[PDB]
RNA sequence: CAGGCCUUGACAUGCUAGGGAACCCGGGUGAAAGCCUGGGGUGCCCCGCGAGGGGAGCCCUAGCACAGGUGCUGCAUGGCCGUCGUCAGCUCGUGCCGUGAGGUGUUGGGUUAAGUCCCGCAACGAGCGCAACCCCCGCCGUUAGUUGCCAGCGGUUCGGCCGGGCACUCUAACGGGACUGCCCGCGAAAGCGGGAGGAAGGAGGGGACGACGUCUGGUCAGCAUGGCCCUUACGGCCUGGGCGACACACGUGCUACAAUGCCCACUACAAAGCGAUGCCACCCGGCAACGGGGAGCUAAUCGCAAAAAGGUGGGCCCAGUUCGGAUUGGGGUCUGCAACCCGACCCCAUGAAGCCGGAAUCGCUAGUAAUCGCGGAUCAGCCAUGCCGCGGUGAAUACG
């Protein structure tokens, strides 16, 4: 139940409460950040090949 | 629990049945899955069929049943006991 | 008339700045240096590995610069000059009074 | 103590505000 | 987990980011999204053409794209023929104004994708793992690369046992932040399963 | 999981045929999905004032190629991660020794956090690691002075509010500065001890960074992928339930067992962050949660925001207590279509165990431990006492 479920969450529900938030890259549904729409995981991921503007590792 | 400024809820297809009951011929078995409507005073009398998830539990109102909901009113989990 | 450009990286962003203060002495209206704003810092910190290390962590962090620039005089000469300008793609700007 | 819910303590510890820990 | 990625180490200090523009909270994540259909689009386009580098720069509503090839006229064509029509798409793919450049890569030979992908393609046409490696790693270092490193991970050769084929030659510091190093990698889907092809290139230090 | 439902399917290309759809508001039954349903409209290119017929954005019915599977295998795999281990190592070219596996180099002496460096040597050199190159903190300088700040000046409704200034603090870019650089001693040398100066002294403090390899290590449920398996079901939709069970056992935490304390009132002092179906000033009503008006702020401008420990004053007087706040009864607020199973918060009442914990076991060497509060991600709401960060107060000890 994967494709479906991301057809399911891309669709509008007939209450507000019904929609949540998946990962527009590998359809996960846990850990999306809602400032890039991406999983912590394909986060990483983009951010290591330079694709995420402005995004760097940080350390202080 | 829920707000006064808001009436009590029920789910208008429960509410319906028990409507229609009480001028064509008022007594008979109904089955609901709306475990979250509250018991109406009107309800009083009714005999209904909860869903537990499983199957349909007859619950027969009575008076001092009246402000609670109907899914308090058939238990979901079988425990018995330990052995 | 005060400018407010931002960006992502401060070196593009800071020659955009220098360029707008260089060239609004063609028509001097007594500029106004550009100035740094506090920096603003988003950071995401994540799991390294896509199942079960709760304890490898890393952090990513995402900067915002801001610079200001402030003409005195309206400068109309030096105004409609400052329309077509060179702008690196990655400084977003907008003008106000 | 910091889990009872009738003190300013205890407001502070839950982040609320009420009788107790007025605003 | 052993290794950091290469160029994520080092980005804002010798490489620099492959998409440059701004946007606020309420953007990013639409023109990221962009971005990623126009960069998925594009992998699947010209891989016949040799593509190394997708570039995505946005300054208001419209976006400049510019790709680097090993064969400009794959991408390009008769008179433009194919130029003209896989922007057409893109704009159709995007609802902006497109600007797609194309670049000519000099040394084939010293861009790390390009390496990767054709040790790849060796690996998928059922060639020797170990020989495609040397030949691999030497042509770089004929190149006037300081030095070259290529893995292979997998089922070498259709083997039921997953092994590691590296060769290396010259220097590789990977620890150096001053040192600039071009990684590239691959993918080669046999008919057994899949091969991870990864490939360092140095080029000196800035 | 139970029940009710669908069949080329909730998603993708293609071959047909019958309609020609395309897009939009209503009818019964049902918990909903669904099933049976009642009223209008396709551009474009055509013969064209013609009945009309043709190719076309696009849709449905009946067939197919097929889609779909969080179904199995991490003992077929990629990618990524954990671990030995930020440990000081692991190797290579040529030469030389050995029948050979192999050795030497890389062993010995001194030194270092370090295969760090020096000396010696059948070795002479090199690579991956160490270190350095990057970030934050600590001192200073240049560029600037708004929404930042207010030393001097003049006003003032007493707030930098104003004029004014960039002195100072600060903000953010660029630089300098620390390198055993100097003096004494020790030693072939590397280096070790002492001192001056300096904000900083011997790697200045903290990050980022993880060698060849190991563990048949973890992940087919993030993704990708070989093989195997299902195909009006192991696919898909809905409602309801479960993941929240409970004779017990264990791990990680939170709150305490009190007077170096608890409660009440007044009164100070931060940092880093977040905010447009948002943050919400202020005023009104309720004890309150909160509700009703309603500014300012796309935010160095407005808000969250009260910091708390602290300081001052008073009360409690050794008690299961004005310690402790579990459990339960009742009245409410808010979010959400909906708080029964199974949310959070306010008020009233209830006021459990607990008097410092057996064998045993854990963390920590300095702005550390301990202790106090604050922010953020996810997020309608929240079961966060978790996690990632931030600052306030601030120890003891290391003989060996
Ligand atoms: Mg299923
Ligand atoms: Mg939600
Ligand atoms: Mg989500
Ligand atoms: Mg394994
Ligand atoms: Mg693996
Ligand atoms: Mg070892
Ligand atoms: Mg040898
Ligand atoms: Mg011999
Ligand atoms: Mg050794
Ligand atoms: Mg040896
Ligand atoms: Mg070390
Ligand atoms: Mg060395
Ligand atoms: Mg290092
Ligand atoms: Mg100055
Ligand atoms: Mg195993
Ligand atoms: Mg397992
Ligand atoms: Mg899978
Ligand atoms: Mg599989
Ligand atoms: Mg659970
Ligand atoms: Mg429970
Ligand atoms: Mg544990
Ligand atoms: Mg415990
Ligand atoms: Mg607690
Ligand atoms: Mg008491
Ligand atoms: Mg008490
Ligand atoms: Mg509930
Ligand atoms: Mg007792
Ligand atoms: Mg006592
Ligand atoms: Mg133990
Ligand atoms: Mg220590
Ligand atoms: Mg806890
Ligand atoms: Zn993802």
């Amino acid at each position: 139940a994967r494709k479906a479920l991301i057809e399911k969450a891309k669709r509008t529900p007939k209450f507000k409460v019904r929609a949540y938030t998946r990962c527009v890259r590998c359809g996960r549904a846990r850990s999306v950040y809602r400032f890039f729409g991406l999983c912590r995981i394909c986060l990483r991921e983009l951010a290591h090949k330079g694709q995420l503007p402005g995004v760097r590792k940080a350390s202080w | 629990p829920r707000s006064l400024k808001k009436g009590v809820f029920v789910d208008d297809h429960l509410l319906e049945k028990v409507l229609e009951l009480n001028a064509k011929g008022e007594k008979r078995l109904i089955k609901t899955w709306s475990r979250r409507s509250t018991i109406v005073p009107e309800m009083v009398g009714h005999t209904i069929a909860v869903y537990n998830g499983k199957q349909h539990v007859p619950v027969y109102i009575t008076e001092n049943m009246v402000g609670h909901k109907l899914g308090e009113f058939a238990p979901t989990r079988t425990y018995r006991g330990h052995g | 008339i005060r400018i407010k450009l931002r960006g992502f990286d401060h070196k593009t962003l800071d020659a955009s700045a220098q360029k707008i203060v260089e060239a609004a002495r063609r028509s001097g209206a007594q500029v106004s240096g550009p100035i740094p704003l506090p920096t603003r810092v988003r950071r995401f910190t994540v799991i390294r590995g896509p199942f079960k290390h709760k304890d490898s962590r890393e952090h990513f962090e995402l900067r915002t610069h801001n610079r200001l620039v402030d003409i005195i005089n309206p400068n109309r000469k030096t105004i409609e000059q400052l329309m077509t300008l060179d702008l690196p793609t990655g400084v977003e700007i907008e003008i106000k009074t | 103590g910091k889990g009872d819910r009738r003190t300013r303590r205890g407001k502070i510890w839950r982040g609320t505000y009420g009788k107790y820990r007025p605003r | 987990g052993n290794k950091i990625h290469p160029i994520g180490f080092r980005l804002g200090i010798t490489r620099d980011w492959e998409s440059r523009w701004y946007a606020g909270k309420k953007q990013y994540r639409h023109l990221l999204l962009e971005d990623q259909r126009i960069r998925g689009l594009l992998e699947k386009e010209l891989y016949s053409a040799g593509l190394a580098r997708v570039d995505i720069e946005r300054a208001a509503d419209n976006v400049a794209v510019t790709v680097h090839v090993a064969k400009p006229g794959v991408v390009i064509g008769r008179g433009g023929e194919r130029i003209r029509v896989l922007r057409e798409e893109l704009a159709k793919l995007t609802g902006k104004n497109v600007a797609l450049n194309v670049q000519e890569v000099q040394n084939p030979n010293l861009s790390a994708p390009l390496v990767a992908q054709r040790v790849a393609e060796q690996i998928e046409r059922r060639f020797a793992v170990r020989r495609a490696i040397k030949q691999a790693v030497q042509r770089v270092m004929e190149s006037g690369a300081k030095g070259a490193k290529v893995i292979v991970s997998g089922r070498i050769g259709g083997a039921e046992q997953a092994r590691t084929e590296w060769a290396a030659q010259g220097r590789v510091p990977l620890h150096t932040l001053r040192a600039n190093i071009d990684y590239g990698f691959a993918l080669a889907r046999t008919t057994y399963g899949v091969l991870g092809v990864k490939a360092y290139i140095f080029l000196g230090e800035v």
